[PDB]
């Protein structure tokens, strides 16, 4: 690289791109990497703290690599540190790593691993790609058939393209950075839609509004489409579940984030005596956290007693039988905010 | 024995709970000042004794928003730094008195075409127990006050 | 073209015509192009920023082409950048392009596509041609039968002719530039009539005043006719709708322009929380825009509260049921200015 | 239960810990004042009613640095003593809010082409319990504020 | 205000321009570039409303 | 909420940012004055009552450019020193209102065949805080104003 | 005040108008539209009461 013999200064001339670092507490993605990738090994995650950290692992930035153009688009949008796990050993390493929240397919088939590791208990959310082909409003319900109906997944359709990238960029890798950029500036409870992409991105296929109405309904495919005043922007917040409970990705990612923070407060109660002075410390630790989250506007309620409730007790939640087994049962409820998705203007010709 | 829904109708509104929204962003502010209507008065007076008083030319609205310095964020500065010769992005500012944990507005002021002059840097001071605060000053037009 | 080896200067002699560029925010036409056009491909719009941009796409200016003489007459009158979409793939590309306002038939049959894409919601206005044949006052109500009764369309009768053009120019292509020239100098609310044509144009058929009285009434055909003091000029502002609501093209194009600007202000409210602090920001953003439009003289009212009204609310516009569905309903009313179309002089012989 | 790394991201920055660096030197200062952006406003107004407000000509930046008198050192005075007719060495001043025992900057202000006017001598006073302090005043251009 | 109604009206006939005045460019001024045009004419009449 | 590209189309142009170019050289000037068109008026009036007013003979254009004195450079003086009997090099002067750090002209004035009369020396003054400035006066013809 | 009683009186004979002055329209002024008329006459006399 550079060899330094005299103290001096050095006025080397080279074109290397440098991206500014960001720290994200809530979004740590795991990029699925294909086999025939000679840089990372099987069965260990390589933590990449920054774009410079990634640019030391590989020698040159490669335009032809699907992994290279996906990682550069991730760090240009504001992503923090991420892990790089190969896709065949992917189901063994994600349970080892504690603080992993996102699971990102950078143009990879992770549909086998997402069914077996995305459970209601585990905190993994899994954003992956739409189909690379330009689809139709006509054969539209067959494209939604290819994806599973899990509530933990979101599909973003158009593979983005850039002037620096030779190949088209998978859209899930830019959305791991948009998730980290939204939650840092406005919070996890805010939806990641109508946010502009900071990198030099634009969609490969311009999407009509009538086509987006087909895909938004049943197994919803969010779409990245260009607006003349905003540039390119994300235009969906819906998961793959059509049920009214987990329809939107800000509600699903809020519940994933809250239960991870409650996991850390219940870590200190581990292997403490199972009696009442522990339970009133478990309840007080959760009640502080949900109150300060409600004060940030994360939970929807005018009255503080409307936003959440916590219930521990020997009469209430756990039996005398279950206490002797070693169990401790808490009930938490939350009231998330839903995003306004449609705005209907009525224009009247007479003013009255 | 005043009911709690009677206080929402009859009682005056305290100033300290408010939401400021600058353009598309909403940012927490420490205090908002200025923001008042004003009019010059035109006076005609002739020899027979009658004296006409009229409202005249409106005055320009000057607002001062005050805000503490936070470690990652300078977006009051980036607005005033973007001034090239006479071209600046003007944006609308809305102040809104709210309830506790605001899901409900009580009053609303609207400012049109506000653009920044005179961003004030904090006064660094080795013998002071204060937060670094900044005032930005805005020149604008058309303060209107909206009910709820 | 020109090859430059030495620095020097070059005194090449060639006859090429150059037209000055204009930027129009309100009028972006789409020129329908016939098949058997070898220069543009199907299923993509080619943005033409200037006449020089068009003159790079085709090698020579062709007098025989209907597209060539229509584009040159468009840029000579003051048109901005436009798109070139082929007429059979025309119904797929106009929904993709966001900021398209006009739809111009340059001597093309777009009557099939205008019925399916000109809706009350979409902001498309569609100016096309009158019949190429010299018509009559006698068989006059049969010529109005050929055109649809949509309020979004205006028909300008005489195909203009020029000394540079061998064939006759379709009159809709010069009116896309007259629309852009009127709205830049005086506003969208001003009618495009009694404006002289800047290019070397004159009508193919001189039109009597008694003939124009036939066509102006029911499915109105505006007419371009020559005045000895004004030259050639446009002499109509009426749409194809005879109803008193949408009779004039300045009123229809004002409502198309206002609702497009309100579209952009409601873009930031997308995917925000659906509560009252959003609705008082949606109302404040519209109320600023309609006030500054009223101050320009766009809306007719002596009192500011007479020109417009905006209404959002939980009791007023949207149900508690509709809020949970994600909808947000706003009511906007406007009061446009109508143009004075007839002036009646009464001449009295005795002065009193 | 706020973690100590959450306070580094969310909490406002106290003013009292700062580093001032005058040119190549860095010297400890008691307080820094002024250092704000400002703009004149240009207003056009014609007869049909529309009123144009514009940002105009920028104003000159005037900074006041305050410092106690130390027994060996006068290098605020030697800077202002070197003024011959219009020739003075202008140098860049950087203020920087830091943490305790500063190895990490939180905010940074940068001043360009600052030169001294009006060095103020201490007020000797036989019935006062104070340190001899000096204010130097700087005229400059282009205050910019840098994140971290 | 927002003129839809005239209160007084002056009318000038046959006005033609003399002496268009260019703005005074000035590096230490906070003003707009303004221009005066001067017109010579005949028959000012004042009309009510 | 005015966009920044709307201000480039609708708003008036401030005077203080301009480029003056004297011949092949371009030199920075403090102020430009004069530079206006004018016409004499011819009036015929006969006995039946009709009164003809006409534009008449054009007037000569007189421009005044003002500039501070810089230590190495006298090329306003060398232009006026080269006047032998009636022979002087006339050159074209262009004024051009620009944006900040001018890469884009907004308006342009053009002066033809300008030659210098009356170079004014600075007024030396021991009790003044000013820069040595010089006015040069130019007589010319054909001011034309060009859009962009 | 509220004049029912004169204190001094001036009288002008045969006054006729020259030079009616129109108001100066001005977008940055807070004044009323005023007009001066000028009269040429003869014989100013001053009368007591």
């Amino acid at each position: 690289t550079t060899v330094t013999s005299y103290p001096g200064v050095y006025i080397e001339e080279l074109n290397s791109l440098a991206l500014s670092v960001s720290n994200s507490a809530t979004a740590v993605p795991v990029f699925a990497v294909d086999e025939q990738n000679q840089y990372i090994s099987e069965d260990n995650a390589i933590r990449i703290n920054s774009w410079m950290d990634y640019l030391n692992l590989i020698g040159n930035f490669n335009n032809e690599d699907k992994l290279d153009v996906s990682v550069r688009a991730y760090f240009a949008n504001g992503g923090g540190y991420c892990y790089l796990v190969k896709t065949t050993s992917l189901e063994k390493i994600i349970p080892t790593l504690d603080d992993v929240t996102l699971l990102v397919a950078a143009g990879e088939d992770i549909k086998t691993t997402v069914d077996v590791l995305c459970q209601p208990g585990k905190g993994l959310f899994a954003v992956f790609d739409g189909p690379e082909t330009e689809l139709t409003i006509n054969g539209a319900e067959e494209a939604k058939q290819a994806y599973t109906a899990t509530p933990f997944a979101a599909v973003y359709y158009p593979w983005l393209k850039a002037d620096w990238a030779n190949i088209d960029i998978p859209p899930s890798a830019v959305m791991a950075g948009v998730y980290a950029s939204v939650d840092l500036s406005r919070g996890v409870w805010k939806a990641p839609a109508n946010v502009a992409l900071k990198g030099g991105l634009e969609p490969k296929f311009l999407v009509t509004d009538e086509l987006q109405g087909e895909y938004n309904t049943g197994r919803a495919i969010n779409m990245i489409r260009n607006f003349s005043n905003t540039g390119t922007t994300v235009w969906g917040a819906r998961t793959l579940e059509d049920k009214d409970n987990w329809r939107y990705v800000p509600v699903r990612r809020l519940f994933n984030s809250v239960e991870r923070d409650i996991k850390r407060a219940m870590s200190f109660a581990m292997f403490e005596p199972n009696n009442q002075p522990t339970w009133e410390r478990v309840r007080a630790a959760i009640s502080n956290y949900l109150y300060s989250l409600w004060q940030q506007g994360g939970l929807a309620g005018s009255k503080e007693e409307d936003a959440y409730f916590v219930q521990i007790g020997k009469g209430i939640t756990m039996t005398q039988e279950q206490i002797d087994a070693g169990q401790m049962i808490v009930k938490v409820g939350l009231a998330a905010v839903r995003p306004a998705e449609f705005i209907i203007l009525q224009f009247t010709q007479d003013v009255e | 024995s005043t009911s709690t829904s009677q206080i929402a109708v009859e009682y005056p509104i305290p100033v300290y709970r408010f939401i400021v929204s600058v353009g598309d962003e909403k940012i927490p502010f420490n205090s908002v000042s200025g923001l008042d209507i004003s009019y010059d008065t035109i006076e005609y007076r002739d020899g027979v004794g009658n004296w006409f008083k009229m409202p005249g030319q409106s005055q320009s609205t000057n607002i001062t928003l005050r805000k503490g310095v936070f470690p990652g964020k300078t977006e009051l500065f980036d607005w005033i730094n973007s001034i090239q010769l006479n071209q600046v992005e003007k944006k609308d500012i809305t102040i809104s008195l709210t309830n506790d944990a605001g899901t409900e507005l009580l009053m609303t002021w609207n400012v049109s075409n506000a653009f920044p002059t005179s961003l004030t840097s904090p006064s660094f001071d080795a013998t002071s127990n204060d937060i670094a605060v900044q005032e930005i000053t805005l020149m604008a037009d058309r303060v209107i006050m909206q009910a709820v």
